[PDB]
């Protein structure tokens, strides 16, 4: 697989990947808003034909919680066929390094639904995130989110 | 003209527009209008209010009747600009804004708006004049400088771009921030301008001088390596590319670049030093084994015995780990059909080794060790291989072997469904995919695959019930309506194609039109960024946006939807019963023309009554949308009833034609269209263009020419 | 993933 920074021209393919894999979706405009606002934070995995097969869609907190700059994963997923390879872990490390070097992020945070065993085992155990707390009825269907938060230090 | 009681009321009109809720506003205008109807601005303010809470031609009339009254007045032109813009009439909003500004030369916001309109229309020339006029109005803000530079860069006027950026950068001798990240991007943009004007040699020098100012370390290093490779500064490229692999050893292009820098590989093909080319990759295995690239990549270029040894080592590697992705990985090697045979024979032998023993091949029993559950993964590989190669019988035996081993594994059933699809057994493909889905109810993906297979089998409602498990159903038209809101292209396409082939045309047109809307929405989304990008200072990214946009309609999905629509519009022109979306059995009776007038009359009466109910049904749908503003006016049927489908097919063709040379189907569709329009010279040229590419003995070409011959010789008589 |  080929992991590399996201470009404008592969945003639609990030969207399509999101649509296939996650209940939480956005219109293309919101992807564009990520690209123009933080042009090097998002990464993408492509297949031999160049189409998007995994991604992380990252940003920096617009309204900084307590004045300290920090990153936010807003979405990450991989087509079912390319799972269990290391794609997500690798997409996550690339994106994190950029938050630090370009924006001076002192930490990053994300949301996972309480039952997503997969995502938890990825952040908590193999990317060393902490469970910050629990956000009641965060997803549209009412499921609770774990707020996860990794401190850079 | 000139009253002092209405002035405080004229103002409250405008203020109410500014503040939305246009209701109050109208009440502050109406008094002064039905007793002074000849005041253009009054008529104008009226209109935009009636436009705003909607709708729509009510407003356009008062605006027009007002604007024609005051020649004259920037206020009128301005609100005509607003409504044209809201209605996405961008070429006309520009024209309104230029006239508005030529009458109010000191209103700078008119220009700030015009710039957006002109950027959208790609009027680069006029954009530059507008951006320049804005930079003069306020040279205080960096963004105005960036916007003039970018505009000028977009015109290829690189030198003028350089002088602008250079001029601005010097007026900050102190600093250094500024934003910092604004500055970082400003530099990388500047390095683009230089490369574009003074070439690579200069750009390299400038890039080396801005290293301290550039935060995007990946852009810096990637840009640097490109230059260093271009100048044949091989040794420096070597070290730079190692900095990139250190950062990310999973970026294929880095490898082809490191190889090029060692001189082991040309910019095209990998020659020579076949021996040292390998060796580098072997060394690259010391680039922490946390990367598959050093062993996977050489597989692309290796051949003969050295391929066999390495593909063997690679396959066993991924088999012992139970990686379900192993075939999808190796799959790309099959481009040559020599390696395919090698891989096939290799993993076939794997399955029977694993017959009696637990070791691949034969000599492996001498190195001992064993494996329990590799057969599953070997079998699963073989199943995907033989499906790809087209065996199907062999393929199905292998999935069955796998399913018998471990019946709870989702992928095994995914593959079995595809094999069934390939056998032409759509109903059981659909059943098998639903079983796959059942094995994992929490995974939206397998849900999606299931719905697709259902759509392929023309089970539309079942599919919509299936995806309803993952959508946000709150609006509009349930799952399918949310899938449209979220711009899900594939579902709308598969649904549309399904409706098309059941002759449910109104629905097919509907779904395709949603694809049109999604693309139109994409084209339009850049709009706010002709402002927002310069406020963030993301100049190189903005440039990428502009050129992505320039060809956004050059897409498989848009093609497929346009194609589909045109074919249905053709049927709409040909068959007078097509507009009733007859059920397939009625469609075929009426299409064979062997039935009497007794049965024919009966079918039509039925078709009409059924359309009535669909229409009646659509009214109830609208009432439900409305009672929940912007509705949807054909929940199904308005399209299919068109008075002239050719015109619609023509519109569908517009955005296919610029890409005709790589997608000659556009030209053939065009030929078929203008044949029906009785316009044969325009028809034959399109057919000829299509004949040139792909053509002569091409099936679609000759059947179009036969159709062409049949209509042209029909215009006359003898 | 975040929920907007
Ligand atoms: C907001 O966006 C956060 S929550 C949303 C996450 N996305 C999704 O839930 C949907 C679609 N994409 C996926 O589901 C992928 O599985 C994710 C994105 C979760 C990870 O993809 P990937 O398969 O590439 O994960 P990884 O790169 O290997 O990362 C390390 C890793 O994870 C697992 N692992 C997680 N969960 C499981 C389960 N249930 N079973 C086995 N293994 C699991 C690993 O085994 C990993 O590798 P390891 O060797 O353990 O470190
Ligand atoms: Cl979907
Ligand atoms: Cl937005
Ligand atoms: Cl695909
Ligand atoms: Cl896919
Ligand atoms: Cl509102
Ligand atoms: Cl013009
Ligand atoms: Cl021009
Ligand atoms: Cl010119
Ligand atoms: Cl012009
Ligand atoms: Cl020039
Ligand atoms: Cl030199
Ligand atoms: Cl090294
Ligand atoms: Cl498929
Ligand atoms: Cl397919
Ligand atoms: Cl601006
Ligand atoms: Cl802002
Ligand atoms: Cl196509």
């Amino acid at each position: 697989m080929d992991i590399r920074p996201a470009r404008i021209s592969d945003l639609t393919g990030m969207q399509n990947c999101n649509l296939h894999n996650l209940p939480e979706n956005y219109q293309l405009k919101y992807y564009l808003y990520h690209a123009i606002s933080w042009p090097m934070l998002s990464y993408v995995a492509t297949d031999p034909k160049g189409r998007v097969v995994g991604y992380v869609l990252a940003k920096m907190e617009e309204e900084p919680k307590d004045g300290i700059p920090h990153g936010h994963i807003t979405s990450v997923s991989v087509m079912r066929s390319y799972r269990h390879l290391g794609l997500a872990k690798r997409l996550m490390v690339q994106s994190q390094r950029a938050m630090v070097e370009v924006y001076g992020a002192k930490y990053m945070s994300l949301h996972v639904r309480k039952s997503n065993r997969a995502a938890i085992h990825l952040y908590r155990d193999t990317l060393q995130f902490d469970v910050q707390g629990i956000e009641s009825k965060y997803y549209a269907d009412g499921e609770d989110a774990y707020a996860m938060h990794k401190d850079f230090s | 003209q000139l009253s002092p009681k209405e002035i405080t009321l004229f103002r409250t009109a405008l203020k109410c527009y500014e503040t939305k809720q246009y209701k109050k506003g109208l009440k502050a205008i109406e008094p002064l209008l039905e007793r002074h109807p000849e005041h253009g601005e009054s008529l104008a303010i009226k209109g935009i209010l009636l436009h705003s809470l909607g709708n729509t031609k009510e407003g356009y009339d008062n605006v027009r009747l007002g604007l024609r009254n005051d020649v004259g007045s920037g206020v009128c032109w301005h609100i005509f600009g607003l409504i044209s813009r809201a209605d996405k009439d961008y070429v006309q909003a520009a024209k309104c804004y230029i006239n508005a500004h030529k009458l109010e030369k000191n209103n700078s916001s008119l220009l700030r708006d015009l710039a957006l309109l002109q950027s959208q229309l790609r009027q680069y020339k006029a954009l530059a004049d507008t951006r320049n006029a804005l930079l003069q109005d306020n040279p205080g803000v960096r963004a105005n400088w960036s916007a003039l530079a970018v505009a000028q860069f977009l015109r290829g006027e690189y030198a003028s771009a350089y002088k602008i950026v250079d001029a601005f950068e010097s007026t900050i001798n102190q600093g250094v921030p500024v934003d910092t990240q604004e500055e970082s991007e400003a530099m990388l943009f500047m390095n683009l301008v230089i490369l574009k004007k003074d070439g690579v040699e200069d750009a390299y020098k400038h890039l080396l001088s801005i290293e301290k100012k550039v935060l995007d370390r990946v852009a810096f290093l990637e840009t640097r390596a490109e230059y260093e490779l271009y100048l044949s500064k091989m040794e420096e490229a070597k070290s730079t590319i190692y900095l990139l692999l250190d950062r990310n050893p999973d970026n294929h292009q880095y490898y082809y670049n490191l190889q090029r820098a060692y001189g082991y590989e040309d910019a095209s093909g990998k020659v020579l030093d076949s021996a040292e080319w390998l060796n580098l990759y072997s060394q690259l295995a010391k680039r922490y084994p946390k990367s598959e690239c050093p062993t996977r990549l050489p597989l692309e270029k290796l051949e003969g015995d050295e391929f066999l040894t390495h593909v063997d080592l690679y396959l066993r590697k991924k088999l012992k780990r139970g990686i379900p992705s192993v075939f999808v990985d190796v799959k790309s090697l099959y481009k040559d059909t020599k390696k395919c045979k090698v891989v096939e024979d290799l993993v076939s032998k794997y399955a029977s080794s694993l017959s009696t023993t637990n070791k691949f091949s034969e000599d492996d029993d001498n190195s001992q060790i064993e494996i329990p559950t590799t057969l599953l993964w070997t079998y699963y590989f073989l199943a995907q291989h033989f499906d790809h190669v087209g065996e199907l019988e062999k393929a199905e035996k292998y999935v069955d072997l796998a399913i018998d081993h471990t019946p709870t594994l989702v992928e095994l059933f995914m593959t079995k469904a595809r094999i069934s699809k390939h056998k032409g057994e759509l109903q059981t493909a659909m059943e098998i995919m639903d079983h796959a889905r059942k094995l994992d109810l929490q995974d939206r993906f397998i849900n999606g695959k299931c719905a697709k297979y259902m759509l392929r089998n023309d089970e539309n409602e079942l599919a919509a019930k299936t995806v309803s498990l993952f959508t946000r159903n709150e609006a509009v038209g349930g799952a399918v309506g949310d899938l449209a809101d979220m711009q899900c292209l594939w579902y709308m396409l598969e649904d549309g194609k399904s409706f098309a082939r059941q002759k449910k045309f109104a629905l097919a047109l509907k779904r395709f039109s949603t694809v049109f809307k999604i693309f139109d929405t994409w084209a339009d989304d850049q709009f706010d960024f002709h402002f927002f990008a310069f406020r963030k200072g993301s100049l190189r990214t903005y440039l990428d946006l502009m050129s992505w946009e320039d060809s956004v309609y050059d897409d498989p999905s848009f093609r497929e939807a346009a194609q589909g629509s045109i074919e249905i519009y053709f049927a709409l022109f040909d068959l007078p019963f097509a507009k009733y979306s007859p059920k397939l059995p009625d469609f075929e009776k009426l299409s064979s023309g062997e039935i009497n007038e007794e049965e024919e009359k009966k079918i039509y009466k039925k078709l009409k009554k059924d359309l009535s109910k669909r229409l009646e049904r659509a009214e109830k749908l609208k009432e439900a949308d409305k009672s929940r503003k912007y509705d949807e006016d054909p929940l199904g049927e308005n399209l299919v009833a068109t008075s002239e489908p050719l015109k619609e097919a023509q519109k569908c063709l517009e955005k296919l034609l610029p890409y005709g040379d790589k997608n000659p189907s556009a030209y053939i569709l065009a030929a078929q269209l203008y044949t029906r329009l009785k316009n044969f010279d325009t028809a034959s040229k399109y057919l000829e263009q299509a004949k040139v590419i792909l053509g002569q003995n091409d099936p679609t070409v000759i059947s179009t020419e036969k159709f062409y011959n049949s209509i042209k010789t029909q215009s006359n008589a003898a | 993933s975040a929920s907007e």
